[PDB]
């Protein structure tokens, strides 16, 4: 299960498979690891899917005092409080999380936290299992700056891969798009992106 | 043997007609030791009657925790508890200690005073409703008895046929079980008066 | 003792009037790697037999050899031996379950999952199991590995009991086939899109169909599903 | 310890105790009691673990004791034993376990009935005329029943265990070096030298 | 598991339970822990039961070879000794073993020799094997003379299996009673347990925690 | 056991058989695999019988409890993140595994919750031992949108090949059809696919046909001055 | 890991009678939490009256059978076609599993047939090796569930006369071969409901001087 | 450690890193993994190097022995011996093998030989733990029958891409081109090849 | 457990062996023989694993009794114990380990003297006056040179024996129910028996 967040100039648009499999089972199909903790912050899940969605859920309750007292968190504000957690949390909860967010005065933000939990800032980024299938076309074909247009087709195009590579990655290509026009959904189904 | 029943001992419950039994075996063993003829499984409080399987101190630790927690009630209401109450009460003290559980598998048999209706439940280690009305066993011939009981039920018996039935479940079952042979006692119910009546059988 | 390496996964089979349909994808998985693709599960055997194999590659390969040597080995000995004294699943079928039980004695197995479909000489339809272990068992509808639980329920529907296999057409049994396939992409992260589907008939043969897609995929459900479960 | 037993007859209860006291390879002492009163008229032997066994029955003894000058009156054996059943079964569900048995005797002055209950390690109390715990009770038990009546006479019952001490003895690897015999009735509690 | 035997002077008392128990389910309560070796030794079967069904077969079979050879009887040491040398190579393999051949002979008298899966030959009186050996020891040993009558010898076999049987586990069936002479062991009989106990509860005046 | 869910236009059905096997023996042959949370939340059960049994009723009084708090309807929604936080306190080490769908007024949800703490939205579910053999059924015949009555018919017919296939799945179907707005329907013993055999024989006897040795009352009850 | 062993699953019941014998078995056939087969027999006819049912991990069964039914052929040819006796292919199959007792098999074998006198005998064995003669036995899974109602309805134990206070027991009744074949079923059918791996079918040979038969119950799929 | 092999309209070049690793300390950092075994078949090793290493030797000790006695052989033929000696020996040794030739007959081919041994042909194939990395990379910009200097650059930067993302990865990336015309080796020094 | 004990004096070896044979947690037979004849002149007392003990015995006792047949004429206690040595030296290089210690008690006729060796389960011999294995070698070592002096006889020696078989029964856990004690002198192997 592949999961990527990925700045652009206007932006960053996360990506994510919806595929959740415990064992050879795929215990759901089309259940999206994307999760809202604000209005501009969201979260990619990958890991152990229990485990993510607690972390998760209390990053909330922190974010939700921080809004109502603080003003509003930013991108950096929330991933703080991901490599807290899961850095306290060391042995019994393993989380590979990817915070993203867009600021104003700042543009797309990224942070991988790992399965440890730090924070690393980086212009894009990969994490989970089917993450380590795809690493080689992520940085050729990535070119900073980009049109909109331009990162959802880097976005689907890498995820396609990670598919055919890899067995925990599937469902269908799930994005959200960051930018000041809103929060927007987008989606593409198998039938169209293995003619890629 | 295993961890959760070395010390044997068997139950088995039945429904018929407005009626209920339960019976079990008198031995007690510890693991290839017989050690004693008389031991009852079957304990009662008011006029709900239960057996407890399992190792045996926990058996006697619940006959004292069940008697402590069912006058605590009587005295209180000023009235009996009901069978069908009495089913919910034992689920929890089994669950309290999930961790480190009770090793039993405890069987209630019981007939309302406000319905004339019989009500028999099963429990596990950290306990269920096990709310069937076909008929309820546990022990350690627990395989064996599921089959013998069935063959023979047909619901709705007549008292004195279903002391026939059960009497006869429970001793075939006995001989060929290694944690309990010595004695019976058959518990008839009924809703006037409880009699009871031991079985004259074959030790080992 | 083995561990498997490279495994192909699943198998699917049922009965009908005029023979029997033997499927699987075709893939090879090194575990999370989906690494090969395009990796023939379906080996015929002859021509009035399809011999499937799912588990290990490795073992597959072997067999594959074996089997090709059992026809040549029909040719030996005889002036003839293809029509005259023809080759029935029957004798593929007992002779991987004894080289199959003779390698798991020796405590380094064969390791496969294996459907033998064919129609006999007789034409009477032939769909029996075979594995590492050693089980036989003839059904109505068999399947192997993981949709030995999940895709066979689904073809249990179509084909109860053994006696009535005669009121499955080839198109009935087929178009169950196809879903069946359908289930197996889904649920299967072992599985892949790709199939290969060998209808096996007694008064036409063999007709081999390479490489169908599964078609009608349904995904337009997933648009409107949003969150983990609950959104905020 | 590494021989217990009880036969309860007629008008007395009989328990037999262990000399020997083995620690590792070496008997330490070969001459020391593993029995200590409880009351003037119930007694309780021990056996088991070596270390549970010495601060168990001192513990329990100090407990009984306290019960017996509260009410001013001493309690009944049938009390006692519940009372000892329940330390073990508590301690089974504790942080330290016991392994401690104990066949506790008692000539019951307000039902005017001998009464011997044997207990086991994890918590089991049963009524019963014979008991015994480790490997000594897989001799006796069998050999009990011929043997026995459904009463005779205290002497009668000295003779009997005697009896199941040469059984145990020619049959069984650990040694124990003769035993202790002491009788429970109704005038005390005293000690019979037995070979 | 109670197998007992104990020679005296009228010949061998070859005493058995008839209860084969797997674990905490009953296999079998008609079975016979006697193997007929040949008309003049007996075998028992304690321990593992696939183990001494067979190899006190091949005893047996080595027992007549042995006679034709001759034309002499094959004597119990030397028919013990074949089948110690015979398990011991087998020591290790998950071979369980543990019977007593029992033997009355012109040459030697009644001897017992164990025979022992660790490649033992002990000469006895007296052994017991099981599980529920112990207890069958209990009864035997107060209760036993050399000089003893063979009816009495019988009775004393019936009451080394009851008390044993009642307090084991794996110990009912029936009492398989056989008594052995020169001219070999003749069968006494199988008995119910069941209906057995009761009478002895009476007249002896035991088991007085029975109550039925 | 198989539990299957199936969300439609105007609510969700959850059915569950009635077996409850406790190793390869069968504890009972009826009884309830759908346990109420509260009025128009119901759940069912796979698994060990003894956790799914004892969780429900620690949620179900607590979502009761609620309702009177917050004075208004109980929520699908509450129970399900309330119920996944209880779950997430043992670790693990409770071994629950629970189909949970209402009707609420955000409208009608089908969850999955699993003894981890993994939680999955889909519009089809299962869980279960018989999950994989009613998962076939459920992506074949469903499509989206449907009827009461195709939902009741797809409930019914992927419990049933459940039985056939898994062996740990039995005897009857009992279906509960929660509509929006509408009062929970439980139509216990919906469905039987294999009604009972009997035996050949009567096995009832006279008395004395099993062995008496003593007869004596107990007591059970007070006496008065007589 | 590779591990050798199994578990196929199924019951099977061995009956002696007075005159006959039969052996019967559910033809359900077992992979974890699957049903492998709904209809695939358990007993087997070897010829000379000796039905054979190797119930438990088929792996193991179908090898064991196979090696007793080569037995029968070179019996016929040195032996000049002759009888082959249940009570000496009794010894014969327990030479085959203890010909690996080191590589021990686990099926528990059941032969059912009239001895060389006429009379219903049924001879069973245990996986490692030994037999013995037996009045009735089953064998499989639900075997626990089946015995105690075979002691009681064909041995009469446990049972007694009316008007004695039960102190005299119920003497013995010689069977009918249709009296067991109602028996049968209705061992069966108390499985089929109280245990798992029982159900689908019941297949039951009737060993008689009247030929061998086949008569076929269908079970629940319960 | 990354091994691989490109068909193209000419020929086959086989493409590896050179890094010899023992667990995580390097014994030579240009001990490379193209072996020749024949005049016109070169092998590819990765696994344990010592098991492969004896493997190969026995493989080419077959086919020389076939060359006299049975005439020169094929990558088909070249392709089996190895996986004959990985199918039995499969846990006594660890060995991934490439083999790739050159034919006038059949062109430039690829089997990839796994760790268990089954026979596979494809027309590129990956093996090593950088080889992970760079799938998607190669699926996409593989093209079969393309030009010469595209498959020095292809395969050039696949191996690079292997080097960033895989620590074991590295040394020189050396290859072999397999042609009718003959052998000839090329050599890359990473100032050359990992600005790119 | 299974003493087994060996003194030198200035014209006799006394060899002393155990009669409990213990397999199980039973001793299985009250009273037997386990000390057993190589020669007229030399005797072998043997203890070790259970059930290695008898087909080891017998085994030796065959290959002595071959050889003095050979040579027509007893062979040395010399040459007697590095038979012995051999064969378990073997047999730890080998799959079988064969876990048994002996002590060899012979007189020499042909320098005069008694020999006694010590022949360790391991496999080696050392010559030695007060030899002993087991957890008899525990107690035993330090009594029996107590009261040694350089001259002694059979009667000062079986004195000092008697004394340590007193020893054992009192601090070790294991009843022996008593040892045989024979003597082997130039005049043949004889049993005398001891408490």
């Amino acid at each position: 299960t592949s999961i990527m967040a990925v700045t652009f100039k206007d932006g960053v648009i996360l990506g994510a498979d919806s595929r959740t499999t415990t064992g050879a089972y795929i215990a759901n199909r089309v259940t999206d690891k994307l999760t809202r903790v604000h209005d501009k912050i969201w979260c990619c899940r990958s890991g152990s899917a229990a485990d993510t969605q607690a972390i998760a859920d209390i990053v909330q309750y922190h974010l939700e005092l921080y809004t109502s007292q603080y003003g509003t968190p930013s991108t950096e504000t929330a991933a703080s409080v991901f490599k807290e957690l899961c850095y306290e949390n060391k042995d019994n909860l393993t989380a590979g999380i990817i915070v993203a967010g867009y600021d104003d005065k700042n543009k797309g933000e990224v942070y991988t936290i790992p399965l440890g939990g730090s924070v690393h800032k980086l212009p894009y980024a990969i994490a989970g299992s089917g993450s380590t299938f795809i690493y080689g076309y992520c940085d050729k074909n990535f070119r900073e700056n980009m049109s909109k247009e331009e990162t959802v087709d880097f976005i689907k195009h890498s995820l396609s891969q990670a598919i055919k590579w890899d067995g925990s990655s599937g469902g269908v290509i799930r994005m959200v798009v960051l930018t000041a026009a809103g929060v927007e959904r987008l989606i593409f189904y198998p039938d169209e992106y293995e003619q890629l | 043997s295993d961890p959760s029943s070395i010390n044997g001992g068997i139950v088995v419950a039945m429904t018929g007609k407005d009626c209920v039994a339960i019976a079990c075996d008198l031995r007690l063993g510890s693991q290839s030791l017989g050690v004693s003829n008389k031991f009852e499984k079957i304990f009662h409080y008011g006029h709900v009657f239960l057996g407890i399987t399992g190792l045996a101190t926990d058996v006697t630790t619940l006959n004292e925790m069940f008697r402590y927690k069912t006058n605590l009630y009587k005295l209180k209401e000023e009235r009996a508890i009901e069978p069908e109450t009495f089913t919910q009460l034992v689920s929890s003290s089994l669950y309290e200690r999930r961790f480190g559980p009770y090793f039993v598998g405890p069987v209630v048999a019981g007939i309302n005073s406000k319905s004339g209706k019989p009500f028999i439940a099963g429990f596990d280690l950290i306990g269920c409703i096990d709310e069937a009305k076909d008929f309820i066993v546990s022990g350690t011939a627990s395989d064996q008895l599921f089959g013998m009981c069935e063959s023979l039920y047909e619901p709705n018996l007549e008292p004195e046929d279903l002391f026939e039935t059960i009497s006869q479940a429970l001793l075939n079952a006995a001989d060929r079980d290694a944690l309990s042979g010595w004695g019976a006692v058959v518990y008839i119910i009924k809703k006037d008066e409880v009699v009871k009546r031991y079985l004259k059988m074959r030790q080992d | 003792t083995q561990q498997p390496i490279v495994t192909g996964t699943s198998v699917i089979s049922m009965k009908y009037d005029n023979g029997v349909i033997i499927a699987a994808d075709n893939l090879g998985s090194y575990g999370s790697l989906l690494r090969f693709n395009g990796v023939e599960r379906l080996i015929p055997v002859g021509d009035n037999t399809v011999v499937g194999i799912s588990g290990d590659i490795s073992d597959m390969q072997h067999i594959e050899r074996l089997l090709k040597d059992l026809v040549t080995e029909n040719a030996y000995d005889n002036p003839l031996a293809d029509a005259e004294e023809a080759l029935e699943p029957s004798y593929i079928f007992e002779y991987l379950a004894t080289v199959m039980y003779q390698r798991r004695s020796k405590m380094n197995p064969l390791w496969n999952a294996i459907i033998v479909a064919g129609v006999q000489s007789n034409g009477d339809q032939f769909l029996r199991y075979v594995n590492l272990l050693g089980v036989t068992y003839s059904s109505p509808t068999l399947a192997t590995g993981f949709g030995a639980h999940m895709a066979n329920p689904l073809l249990r529907k179509v084909v109860d009991r053994e006696s009535d296999i005669p009121k499955t057409t080839v198109q009935v049994a087929e178009e169950a086939i196809v879903n069946a396939m359908r289930v197996l992409y889904y649920r299967d992260a072992r599985s892949s899109r790709n199939f290969s589907l060998a209808i096996i008939d007694k008064n036409t043969g063999l007709t081999f169909k390479k490489n169908l897609q599964v078609e009608n995929m349904k995904w337009d459900f997933a648009k409107d599903i949003k969150g983990y479960g609950t959104q905020k | 310890m590494d021989i217990i037993l009880g036969i309860r007859v007629q008008d007395s209860v009989i328990l037999a105790s262990s000399k020997a006291v083995t620690r590792g390879i070496s008997v330490l002492k070969d001459s020391d009691d593993k029995t200590r009163q409880l009351s003037p008229h119930t007694l309780m032997s021990f056996a088991g673990e070596a270390g549970d066994t010495v601060q168990f029955a001192e513990y329990i003894q100090a407990n009984i004791q306290l019960y017996s000058i509260r009410e001013d009156y001493e309690l009944s054996p049938q009390a006692v034993s519940s009372f000892v059943r329940q330390e073990l079964a508590k301690s089974i569900r504790s942080r330290r376990p016991y392994q401690v048995n104990v066949l506790i005797g008692g000539y019951d002055k307000k039902k005017n009935k001998p009464e011997l209950y044997q207990i086991d390690y994890l918590g089991t109390k049963v009524e019963l005329p014979y008991g015994a715990h480790g490997y000594s009770g897989f001799y006796t038990f069998s050999l009990l029943d011929h043997h026995y009546r459904p009463d005779m006479t205290t002497e009668e019952g000295l003779d009997l265990l005697k009896l199941c001490v040469q059984e145990l003895e020619k049959r069984m690897p650990m040694d124990f070096k003769g035993v202790i015999v002491k009788i429970v009735d109704k005038d005390g509690i005293r000690q019979v030298d037995d070979f | 598991t109670t197998t007992l035997a104990f020679r005296f002077q009228g010949g061998i008392i070859v005493a058995v339970d008839s209860r084969a128990t797997a674990g905490n389910w009953v296999a079998s309560q008609t079975v016979k822990k006697v193997i007929e070796i040949n008309p003049f030794l007996l075998g028992t079967m304690a321990g593992g039961a696939a183990d001494c069904q067979f190899w006190e077969t091949w005893l047996g079979s080595q027992c007549r070879l042995h006679e034709l050879r001759e034309k002499e009887r094959i004597s119990v040491a030397a028919a013990s000794k074949i089948l110690s040398n015979l398990v011991y190579q087998y020591k290790g393999a998950g071979l369980s073993m543990g019977t007593m051949i029992c033997g009355y002979t012109r040459k030697e008298g009644p001897t017992i020799y164990y025979v022992d899966s660790d490649g033992t030959r002990l000469k006895g009186d007296i052994f017991c094997v099981g599980s529920g050996q112990t207890f069958a020891y209990g009864v035997l040993d107060s209760n036993y003379k050399w000089d003893l009558s063979v009816e009495d010898a019988l009775y004393l076999g019936k009451r080394s299996i009851l008390a044993a049987a009642h307090r084991d586990a794996y110990s009912g069936g029936s009492v398989n009673l056989y008594h052995v002479t020169e001219d070999g062991w003749i069968y006494h009989g199988n008995h119910d347990v069941g209906e057995l106990f009761w009478k002895v509860k009476e007249e002896e005046g035991s088991f007085n925690n029975v109550i039925g | 056991t198989t539990i299957v869910g199936v969300k439609f236009n105007n609510g969700v059905v959850i059915a569950a058989d009635t077996r409850s096997t406790q190793g390869p023996i069968v504890a009972d042959k009826n009884c309830a695999k759908l346990h109420r949370i509260s009025p128009k939340i119901w759940c069912a059960g796979a698994g060990t019988a003894a956790d799914t049994e004892a969780v429900t009723q620690l949620i179900g009084s607590n979502i009761e409890l609620h309702s009177l708090y917050t004075s208004r309807e109980p929520r699908v929604v509450s129970a399900l993140q309330m119920l996944k936080q209880h779950l997430f306190k043992y670790q693990g080490h409770i071994g629950a595994y629970l189909i949970v769908a209402g009707v609420d007024p955000t409208g009608s949800h089908l969850f999955s919750i699993h003894a981890h703490g993994s939680t999955d939205v889909g519009y089809y579910l299962s869980l279960g031992s018989g999950s994989l053999a009613a998962m076939a059924v459920l992506e074949s015949h469903w499509k989206q949108d449907l009827t009461k009555e195709e939902a009741i018919k797809l409930a019914s017919d992927a419990i049933q090949a459940g039985i056939w296939n898994d062996l740990g799945s039995g005897s009857n179907v009992d279906v509960c059809v929660m509509e929006i707005g509408k009062d929970a329907e439980y139509l216990r013993n919906y469905l039987t696919p294999n009604v009972r055999e009997e035996k050949q024989k009567s096995y009832k006897f006279p008395r004395g046909t099993t062995a008496v040795l003593k007869e004596s009352i107990v007591n059970i009850c007070d006496i008065q001055e007589e | 890991q590779f591990n050798p062993y199994g578990d196929n699953g199924g019951t099977i019941l061995g009956i002696a009678g007075e005159d006959f014998a039969v052996l019967a078995g559910d033809t359900r056939n077992i992979t974890d939490y699957s049903i492998n087969s709904r209809y695939e027999p358990k007993v087997f006819d070897c010829g000379d009256n000796i039905v054979m049912s190797a119930n438990g991990f088929a792996a193991d069964g179908d090898a064991l059978v196979k090696r007793f039914k080569n037995s029968v052929k070179w019996y016929h040819f040195d032996h000049n076609d002759k009888k082959l006796s249940i009570n000496s292919a009794a010894r014969n199959i327990q030479h085959l599993l203890y010909g690996k007792r080191f590589f021990p098999y686990y099926v528990h074998t059941i032969i059912a047939g009239l001895d060389e006198d006429g009379k219903g005998a049924v001879y069973s064995f245990d996986p490692v090796g030994s037999y013995e003669r037996e009045q009735c036995r089953a064998g499989g899974a639900a075997a626990s569930l089946i015995m105690p109602f075979l002691d009681n309805q064909v041995n009469f134990k446990n049972q007694y006369e009316p008007g004695t206070n039960g102190k005299v027991k119920k003497p013995l009744k010689y069977l009918s071969v249709e009296e067991v074949i109602k028996l049968v079923r209705d061992s069966f059918t108390s499985a089929t409901e109280r245990h798992i791996q029982v159900g689908d079918g019941l297949e039951i040979l009737i060993v008689t001087k009247d030929g061998v038969r086949k008569e076929f119950y269908e079970l629940k799929r319960d």
